[PDB]
């Protein structure tokens, strides 16, 4: 979990 | 009347919402590849996950997320992700988006390997959607609050959801007697709608299970927001 959703939040 | 300060506030969400987009070059083919049950679902699959990151761009903007606690960031994300994209479809088949091509979209979702338990309200549920003559706004604000519920499993500060959410149901209350003063239960009717919508969260587990027993998978993303085990 998170690791892809957290990815997309920081850019 | 409509506040300076909410007149901005929406322009900015229309900002968001039309920023949306997804490239034609994915969404032709919903009317370019062969109908078959298999590559019905491939394209489902591939429109989803292309829709989610579409979803946590249009998230990432809304006024005051950016700084929320992260761990209620992603309670929100998968909380509202199934919610948030069955309005999506909602819009496309209501509005006739020429780029979602929406009778294809139907023929590919009505063989796809979901139960008719699921199609058949599914599909009433869209038609009454559109019942409510809906404008662009309004799906737009509609999105936005449901994707910050402080209703969701997990989240930690409910009030500091519901600190971003208000402002927006408000703009929608007005938005609802502004743009239709004829019938005044509107901004009601919306609501209960989202309650609607809620069931559809139950539905999507079990069409998630009967997919994967059958030996259908999903993307990484998806795996993730709809916590595919
Ligand atoms: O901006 C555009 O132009 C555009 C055009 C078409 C388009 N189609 C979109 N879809 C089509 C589909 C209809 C619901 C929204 C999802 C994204 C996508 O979900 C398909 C889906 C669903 C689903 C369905 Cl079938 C109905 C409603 C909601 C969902 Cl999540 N469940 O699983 C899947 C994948 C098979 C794993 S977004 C989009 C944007």
């Amino acid at each position: 979990d998170h690791q892809l959703l957290r990815y997309l939040l920081d850019k | 009347e409509l506040t300076p300060d909410q007149q901005t506030l929406l322009h900015f969400i229309m900002d968001s919402y039309n920023k949306q987009r997804m490239p034609q070059e994915i969404t032709n083919k919903i009317l370019k590849e062969e109908f078959s049950a298999e590559e019905n679902f491939l394209i489902l699959t591939e429109m989803a996950t292309n829709h989610v990151q579409v979803l946590v761009e249009f998230t990432k903007k809304l006024p005051g997320f950016q700084t929320l606690d992260h761990e209620d960031q992603i309670a929100l994300l998968k909380g509202s992700a199934v919610e948030a994209m069955f309005l999506r479809s909602a819009e496309i088949f209501n509005k006739k988006l020429p780029s979602g091509h929406s009778d294809l979209l139907e023929e590919r979702i009505r063989n796809s390997g979901i139960s008719d338990e699921y199609i058949t309200p599914m599909f009433s549920f869209y038609k009454s959607i559109g019942e409510l003559k809906m404008t662009q706004e309004e799906y737009a604000l509609l999105t936005a609050i449901v994707i910050l519920s402080p209703d969701r499993q997990y989240i930690k500060d409910r009030e500091a959801v519901e600190k971003l959410q208000e402002p927006l149901l408000d703009v929608l209350q007005k938005l609802c007697k502004i743009h239709q003063p004829e019938n005044p239960q509107h901004f009601a009717e919306l609501l209960g709608r989202l309650t609607e919508l809620r069931t559809f969260n139950h539905h999507h587990a079990e069409m998630l299970m009967s997919w994967r027993v059958n030996d259908h998978k999903f993307t990484p993303l998806l795996e993730e927001i709809w916590d595919v085990q």
